[PDB]
This record gives structure tokens, C-alpha cells and sequence, in this order.
């Protein structure tokens, strides 16, 4: 018996555990699964469970008539926490005859469980009540005869509260006839009280289920609200895609796609005129809207929009929403994103690196290059680590680059923005793989780690007697292509070092200002002394530190690319020029320290 | 009939200095 | 014995349940709580648990060397899914003496638990292993001597895999020598296997904790990104508070706040002109930026910006952020928000309702009135109910009005936007309560329910001959003030019915267009027949419906308010005019049929 | 040394008219 009741108890625990750990569901669904799965271990001819209404406070418009005195105050049963005893749902598990599961939403007081006050008294008090010979009790008007014309008569009742950890009651479980006809004993009280304590702890899983559904709905709303704020409005599209002003349609893009292609190809600037091919390209004369138009031109110039039938309006709006996704930070704004995308296009075309890449590798490479620092907050990964920003808890390593990948994929998920509509599933999988390969490549660390592998590839290819052998040797293995891609993304990310001195000068002042603002945040909020790179007081130390940046980081990748392709020779040459300039400034600072 | 209250009670050694200096790690 | 076996099992289950349901925590924390709470019911001299790394796939930069052949392919132990056997953490509970507990992140192979291959083999295959006289077996090469400086020696090993629902192995719970000299029998096998199955189902709670933390981080990131997109940029602020172009000051605001008040009070439209005090106000000749300047002026005009010393730049940023929070939908855009806020200001000032409410109450009313339909998607609650939008799953009834409340309180929660920063707590609760009341009162079902209570108030108030008695009677009881509040909010949201016919015709066309786009969506994506009000095919029936809308809804509000205050008498009069105009359009249609 | 496999409200007039205006 003792062994039997303990094995029964533990299997109650195990099946209720299994059914709450099958999936997160609401109170009704979890107790339905747990109770129905424990139907064989609850030795009851019937039992039921009424869940109380959980609205502890009421809305002000329902409290108005009481405070106004138009309606008399509710006098009568109240839960110990002070709520009204209102059962919003009952689930009856009839098992003595035909097994049936009657769900009664909003049971009236006519319900055969509620005609007696005992659930109401348990909600009023939270007492565990065992009652025998129901017709003999005078205080509770339990039925003396058949209750549902089936000859089933209530003989014993065991009513228990289910209690949330706050001591607020959530429901009343009423266990009826004991089968054996004996009254409830302390052993069966022990079994039922164990069940009800487990159910009260299992209320945590419903709590969480509601919490996460609220968090999910709030996240989806916040993402859709962000998508509304971020997506280009149709006016922002019309500012580029001037279909109205020339096709005279003015209402809908009902014109054929060839008309949009013509109207865009005439509106986008020529890449020869705006230096979009050269390494020496500078974005300072252009406005950011002109950078959007140049980026759409760059997608045209690789001859991929026409080949895969990329819709012109979709491309234009994905390039405008990409521009809007960058923050207004001092250096990691949209301008740096476009400079990386233009450097990528220059590597593909002028660097002659396209020989190793198909057109669905250049298309994805350029689309990933434009998005590699989208929504940059203005702080390195160290600030994320130290401040413990939600990014640093969401993304463990390469925090911002993973954020930029996740956001670029979220932009591509919307059909209204997806430039990859008319691709096959396997082509879309390829493009997504190369999106990850190109966006997570941009962290400098990974670059430092994989310099050796890229060097081994370039050294092996330098010995090759003919171009065709080197191209075949690269294109046979996917991994060698991925390494070349990652180092192309890193070389584009650092490309400002290779720009002429005027550009390098200004852009380095912008980088230094962003790092000084980051270090002012570190000093003010974290109460830490910043690194001298991030200390404003070491402004005069900036030029010599910049020299240390040139000969440690960039010069390797640009020497390896200049060995790999002769057409990338001038890019390193600009880096060398910039090294000389900063070195002269460091010597002037040395003269300041010399006196 | 019994009524009861509820029971409830990698990197090189030299590279590490430069990597820390530029905030890479 | 068997009773003691099941009492141990049931106790183990109950205390592991108690400690997983104490707090949603990580796998390490949940197994620490469970195992350490069940430390007595294990009845082992010592045991340890090692969790395997969950990285099923390697990152591509860690898989490049394998494909390039720079590093030889890993050969040896592998889990049945194919993950590498890499114990990332051990938690050792020393129960034989001193009751010590240690945590070893990244245990070396030198670690005495990993010295023998038995956890590694259990990760390789997921078998349950019972091992008698462990140092005597030659395969796993257990420690023959003392394990450590203490004279503790391994005699039996009971290694079990924890299984995720995908049949991946998550950890190895290595229960060492039994407290008694007996080997592990099948009864202890059954107890430990029950424990490990419960722990493998509590992996649901760990997975839900990790998912929930990722969801919370993603939500907070999405809200902060939304806040950046929504908050007025410094140039958007400077487009109104032109401190740079007049005060000759740099980007840093070091000006006196009184000087910013002086420089703004010259840059805001005069409230006597542009009929900001009149019911006949029309926003059509004003751009949204002019409406922002007007709304800042209206906050000045109740004389609250100076009395509570709220900053001017915060107020300007809040107004512009509210403008940006409205979408560009056909009718429930920022124009509707500002028309409701202007109607609120006119009810306070011209309607003389201000004598019932304090300064702070009027300030709360005007701020709630501006935000009452912020971020409206253009579809009524019916579409949210039918399409099962995330709003309808989040907010049960009055879905959009609760959304507009929640978003405007989120806007006030940012300190750079909080006009109520310089007010004391109990005042913050008062203003938040009035904000909630005012915004939720814009659901028409609530208004319909409370019409009778408002009429009973007005009928009671008409019986007193003097204004002082009426103000004493109303202002004593908070609830009567809240009913006047709700009916003021409803009378402002529907104010377009009271506007002159030129305004009313265009606004009614805008409402009809938004309802036709609503019906288009319900037909196209839901395959339901639209209601004739939302059916574009019944465009010609539009004027008749307007007559019903006048005959059923608004006329009660403006009758009760024209009774209640003679000053609001013209507002109902405009409604009556508009009805006559719609009658001239309805019976002509009966002449066209 | 034994190895085993792992075990596994409104009035009636309101109730009519509010449907046409979509107030419910
Ligand atoms: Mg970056
Ligand atoms: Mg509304
Ligand atoms: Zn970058
Ligand atoms: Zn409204």
C-alpha cells in the first residue's frame, strides 16, 4: 500500500513532468495533459478542475459604478488575496462510465460542481477539504441523489487549491468518489496534496509560456515597427526610380520591367565618370543619396540584375533601406558601408578577381559588402563585452558582425526587399552561405588568425607557370575561394588606409574621434581608464600609433594581394605613401617631446 | 469532514600586446 | 527496501522539480540546484557531472583547415550525432568529506574524471555504464591508487548520458562509488535512470531559458533600433528649437533654460490666430511640422511648461518623436492625432472644462490626447481579430488603444523624451493614470457602455443653479472626473463630425478610403465578404451610412456636452449642419435609383 | 561492465447596430 501509493505518487510526478515538458502551454492545456495522463493513477470515479479568473485588478471603467455607488458593493465570497470567486473554465473528466472530457467555458452556477459551495469555499480560503457522505452534510447543499440522471451520486469530495508561488490561488481541483467507497485517508490526502503542489510549481511553465508569447509578440511588433521606420517609403523610391516623371503613369508600376530598367540605367551615373572602378575612389564629394544611386549602378555593372531578372524597384528599395539601416555615427555610418562595397566592386572588376568567382558569387559578394556594418552603434566589441549590451549577450563572439549579418538577412527576408526572388532554393542557400562568409569575415581577429592560410594559398599560386592553372587550382576547391573571399572582405574593410593622403587624413581623424567618444563613454559610465588609443588626452599620440596600425595589420594583406594580382599593386602603393606621411608627423611629435 | 490549512512551508606572445593596444581583443 | 527505493525516487523527482521551478536558469545552474538539492537522496560517496559542448557545426573559419588538409582530420571519439567529445565544464560534488563543491571550466584530460575514458565512451555511444572494481578493468585504466591527496579510491562507477529530445547527448552524470559496499543494483539503476530522464526533460526548461534570454535580447535590440529610428535626430530638433541660428551657441546646449523658453516662445504660432482656441480648426492648410510647432504652443498655452519647469528641448523632441511614431496611413496618421490634441485644448480652454481639472490633469490630458492613435496600422480591431495579428494576441480587447498606450508610455520612459522628469513620484503616478484613462477611453465600445453614466452625471449637474456648487460636487469625487475625461476623449476623437462641411466631406472620404482598403485586405487575403461599410462596391451607399453614424453615435455625446456646457453649444451645431448635408446626398441617391 | 541502450453588455439595439460599424 505504502509502496503502491509512493509508486503512484512518483508516476504522477513523472507523467505530469513529461506532459509539462512536452511543450509549453497554458494552465488549461497543461492540466488537461497532466490530469488526463494521470487518469489511471487518480483512483476517482470522476474529478474536475475549475480555474479561477486571474484578473486581480479590474479596469477603471468596470470600477466606476462601484465607486459612484450606482451598483451596490459585492458582498460575499472572496479569495484570500481579495479577488472575486469567478471560475472562468471547468474541465470535467468523467471516468466511471463512458470516459468523456467535457470542457465548460464560463460554467454557470447551475453546474453540478458549483451548485455546492465547496469549490467556492476553497477559493475563499485555500483549505484542503475532504468530505464524506455528501447527502448528510447540512452546510454544503450537495446532491442527495443522482446528479446527471446516470445514477452517479456524489459520495466523497476532495477539493484542493492550486497556489501560485505568490500565494494567489489559480484553481480548484475537486476529486470525487474514492472507488473503494472508503473515505479519503491521509495517504490519499498525501497523494493529492503532492499532485497539487507539483501542479502549483508547474504553473511556472505556464507563466513562462505567457511571458515568452508576450515577448515574441512584442519582438514581432517591434521588428515590424522597425521595418516600417526603416523600409524606404514610396517617395524615397520615386526619388531614385523616377518612373512618374518620365513614363507619365503617376499611379502604379504597371509598366513592363524593361521600362524600369531603361529609366534606371539612364538615371544612374556612369561608373567611369564617378571613378567607381578605381581604387582611389573617394565618397566625400558625393552625398549619401548619390551613394545609393552608385550602389544600384554597381549592381547593374556586374551584369547580374538583367541576368537573374532582379526587379529594379526591389533593388532600389533594398538599397535605400540598407542606406537607412546605418546609424549616424562618426565613422561607421553608411559612407563607410558604401566605401567597402565600392572597394569590393573594384576588387572584382579592376583587380580581376572575378576570374575565380561565378556571377552568383560576385552578386552575393557585393550585396554582403554593402551591408557589412549595418546598424553599427559606434563602439567596438570591447565596449559591448564590458558594458554587457544586449548584443554581447545575444552574440557571443564577433558580436557586431553577427548582428550585421542577422539584420541583413532580416532585410532580405521581406519579399518587398528581396533581390533574390527569382533564384532557385539551392542558389539562395549558396547566396546565404556567402553572405555569412563575407559578413563574419570583417572582424579583424579572424583576419589575423587566417593570414597564414591566405599566405599559403598565394605562395602556392605564385609558382604556377600559367594563369589557367592558377584559376583551375583555385576554382576546384571551395575552401580556397572562401579564404580569398574573406581576405577580400577584410582588405575592403581596411581600404581607407590605401586611399590618398587627403582621404586617409580626414578618415583617420574620424576614426580617432569615434574611438575618443567610445573611450569617453568607457571613462564616464564604466569608471575605467581607457586605452591611450581611446583617451582624448593622447590626441598628440595619434599619428605614431597610426604608424603602428599600418605596419602591423594592413600591410600583410595588401602585400599578399599585390603578390597575388599585379593589378592590386597600386593599392599597397597608396598604403606605403600614407605610412610615410604619418611617420613624418610622428617625428614632429618627437620634436615636441625633444624640447 | 476534515478541513485543513494548506501546507506550503591562436595568437603569438608578441602579437598579444599589439592586439590589446588596438582593441582587437 | 522497495518502499525506500520509491521514496528516494519520488523525493528526487520532487526536489529536482522544486529547484527547476524555483527559477528559470541555465543547464549548469539547474543541474547544480537539482543535484546539490538531491545530494542526500543520491546516497553516493562522491559524484561528478560533465557537460558536453553543444556546437554541432563548426564555424567555416574552423572548418577551412580540415578541407585544405593543413590539419589532419579528427579521428577517435565522436558522439552518435557526430559532435566531438569536448567536456566544457565539470561540477564535482565531494560528499565523502568536508562537503566540498568545485567547478572546473574546461577540464583537462589530466582531470581525474576524464583520466578514464568512460565519460568519453558514454558520450561516444550514449550507453548507461555500471562498472564494478573500476581500477581492475584494463580498458578505461582507472586510478588504482588514491585519486588525490585524500585517501579516496574509486570502487564503482555509474555513468549515464543526459539526452536532449533530439537524442543528442548533453552531459555525462558520473555517479561514483556507493555509500554501501554493495555494487549498483538494478534498483539503483532504475533510480538513477529516472533521475537522468527527469534531468533530460528539465533540459526543456533550460532550452526555454536560453530561448527566452535570446528573445529578450532580440526584443530589447529591436526596441532600441526602433527608438533610434523614431526619436527626433538633433537636426530634427534644431529645425524647431533654432538655438544655434539665434543664440549663437555651438552644438552643446549650455544656454539657460529660461533663454530656451524665450527663444521658443517667439518660434511658436500665436494661439489666437490659426484658430487653436476654436472648434472650427482645420489642419489641412498646415504641414505636419507646423502641427508640431502648434502642439508645442498648445503645451505652452496651458501654462505648464514653466510651472513644472519641464525642459524645452525634451518637449520638442517628444513632440517630433510623436510625429514620427505615426505612420503614413490614409486617416489614422499624425493629422488625426493632432486634431484630437487640438480638440482637447479647445475643450479645456474654450469649453471651460479646465475649471474641473488641475494644471497637472490638463497637462496629462493634452499629452494623452496627442498620442491616442500613435502607430495606427490603418485597420480596426476587427481586422486584428480576424487576421490574428501579433497585436490581437498581445492585447485582448481594445487592441489598438492598448497598443497606443503602451507605445506612448514607452516614449515617456526614455529620459531624453520624458516631459514628466521634473515632477515628484505621486504626480508621475497621477499623470500615468490619467494617460491610461484617456487613451483607453478612445475605444468606442467603452464609450457606448459609459454613455448612461455620463448622462446621469449631466442630469445631476443640471439641477444646481450656481457654478461653484457644480465644481464642488464634481471635483470632490474622482470618478465623476474620470467619466468626464472619457467622454472628452471620445468627443475629441470623433470631432471631425462636428467640423464644418468642407472639412467633414474630405475627412469622411479619407475614412471611407481607409475602410475600403480594410475591406480590400479582408477580401484578398482572408476570403471573406466585406461589410458594406468596408465594401468598396458600395461606394455609392457611403452618404447614407454617414447619416446613420450621425444618428447613432456622436449626437448623444454632443447633446450631453451642449447641455453640460453652453460653451460647447456650437460644436453640436456643426454636427447638425453636417447631417443635413449628408441628407442632401442620401435622398439624391434614392432619386438616382 | 554492462552497457545498455538508453531508455526513451450592449443593448439589443446596440448589439445589432454596432456590427454594421465594426465597433465590436
Ligand atoms: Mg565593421
Ligand atoms: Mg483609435
Ligand atoms: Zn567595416
Ligand atoms: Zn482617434
Amino acid at each position: 500500500y505504502m509502496y503502491n501509493i509512493e509508486s503512484r505518487r512518483s508516476q504522477i510526478l513523472m507523467w505530469s513532468a513529461n506532459k509539462v515538458f512536452e511543450e509549453l502551454t497554458d494552465v488549461e492545456r497543461q492540466f488537461h495533459k497532466a490530469l488526463y495522463t494521470v487518469r489511471s493513477y487518480l483512483n476517482c470515479e470522476r474529478y474536475s478542475i475549475g480555474l479561477l479568473d486571474m484578473t486581480k485588478e479590474k479596469e477603471f471603467y468596470d470600477e466606476w459604478p462601484i465607486k459612484l455607488g450606482e451598483v451596490e458593493p459585492y458582498k460575499g465570497p472572496k479569495t484570500p488575496d481579495g479577488r472575486e470567486v469567478n471560475f472562468y473554465k471547468i474541465i470535467d473528466y468523467i471516468l466511471h462510465g463512458k470516459e468523456e472530457i467535457k470542457v465548460i467555458p464560463t460554467p454557470p452556477a447551475d453546474h453540478w460542481t458549483l451548485i455546492s459551495g465547496l469549490p467556492t469555499y476553497v477559493a475563499e480560503n485555500g483549505f484542503i477539504c475532504n468530505m464524506m457522505n455528501a447527502p448528510a452534510d447540512e452546510y454544503f447543499t450537495f446532491q442527495k441523489g443522482p446528479v446527471d440522471e446516470t445514477g452517479w451520486v456524489i459520495k466523497n469530495v476532495l477539493s484542493l487549491p492550486i497556489v501560485n508561488k505568490k500565494e494567489d490561488i489559480v484553481g480548484v481541483a475537486t476529486f470525487y468518489n474514492r472507488k473503494d467507497g472508503k473515505p479519503f485517508d491521509e495517504h490519499d490526502e498525501y497523494i493529492t496534496e503532492t499532485l497539487t503542489q507539483f501542479l502549483g510549481w508547474s504553473l511556472l511553465n505556464t507563466d513562462t509560456y505567457d511571458k515568452m508569447n508576450k515577448l515574441e509578440n512584442r519582438k514581432d511588433i517591434a521588428q515590424e515597427m522597425l521595418m516600417n521606420q526603416t523600409k524606404a517609403t514610396p517617395e524615397e523610391i520615386k526619388s531614385i526610380l523616377k518612373f512618374q516623371e518620365k513614363l507619365n503613369v503617376d499611379v502604379i508600376d504597371d509598366c513592363e520591367e524593361k521600362q524600369l530598367v531603361a529609366i534606371l540605367k539612364e538615371d544612374l551615373p556612369d561608373p567611369r565618370s564617378a571613378e567607381l572602378y578605381e581604387f582611389r575612389f573617394s565618397d566625400f564629394p558625393l552625398t549619401e543619396h548619390g551613394l545609393i544611386k552608385c550602389g544600384i549602378r554597381l549592381f547593374f555593372e556586374i551584369n547580374v540584375v538583367e541576368k537573374f531578372k532582379v526587379p529594379v524597384e526591389v533593388l532600389t528599395r533594398w538599397m535605400y533601406t540598407v542606406r537607412k539601416g546605418y546609424r549616424a555615427v562618426t565613422y561607421h555610418n553608411w559612407r563607410h558601408g558604401f566605401n567597402v562595397g565600392q572597394t569590393m566592386f573594384t576588387l572584382l572588376m579592376t583587380g580581376r578577381l572575378k576570374k575565380y568567382y561565378t556571377d552568383l558569387e560576385a552578386f552575393a559578394m557585393l550585396a554582403a559588402a554593402f551591408c557589412h556594418d549595418i546598424d553599427h552603434r559606434g563602439t567596438n566589441n570591447l565596449y559591448q563585452m564590458k558594458s554587457t549590451s544586449p548584443l554581447a549577450r545575444l552574440h557571443g563572439s564577433s558580436i557586431l558582425e553577427r548582428h550585421h549579418l542577422e539584420y541583413s538577412k532580416t532585410l532580405l527576408q521581406d519579399e518587398s526587399l528581396n533581390i533574390f526572388q527569382n533564384l532557385n532554393k539551392r542558389q539562395f542557400e549558396t547566396v546565404i552561405h556567402l553572405f555569412e562568409v563575407a559578413i563574419i569575415a570583417t572582424d579583424l581577429a579572424l583576419y589575423f588568425k587566417k593570414r597564414t592560410m591566405f599566405q599559403k594559398i598565394v605562395d602556392a599560386c605564385e609558382q604556377m607557370q600559367t594563369e589557367e592553372e592558377a584559376i583551375k587550382y583555385v576554382t576546384v576547391d571551395p575552401t580556397k575561394k572562401e579564404i580569398i573571399m574573406a581576405m577580400m572582405m577584410t582588405a575592403c574593410d581596411l581600404s581607407a588606409i590605401t586611399k590618398p593622403w587627403e582621404v586617409q587624413s580626414q578618415v583617420a581623424l574620424m576614426v580617432a574621434n569615434e574611438f575618443w567618444e567610445q573611450g569617453d563613454l568607457e571613462r564616464t559610465v564604466l569608471q575605467q581608464q581607457p586605452i591611450p588609443m581611446m583617451d582624448r588626452n593622447k590626441r598628440d599620440e595619434l599619428p605614431k600609433l597610426q604608424v603602428g596600425f599600418i605596419d602591423f595589420v594592413c600591410t600583410f594583406v595588401y602585400k599578399e594581394f599585390s603578390r597575388f594580382h599585379k593589378e592590386i599593386t597600386p593599392m599597397l602603393s597608396g598604403l606605403q605613401n600614407n605610412r610615410v606621411e604619418w611617420k613624418s608627423l610622428a617625428d614632429e611629435y618627437d620634436a615636441k617631446m625633444k624640447v | 469532514p476534515k478541513f485543513k490549512q494548506r501546507q506550503t512551508r591562436a595568437f603569438n606572445h608578441l602579437e598579444l600586446h599589439e592586439l590589446a593596444q588596438y582593441g582587437i581583443i
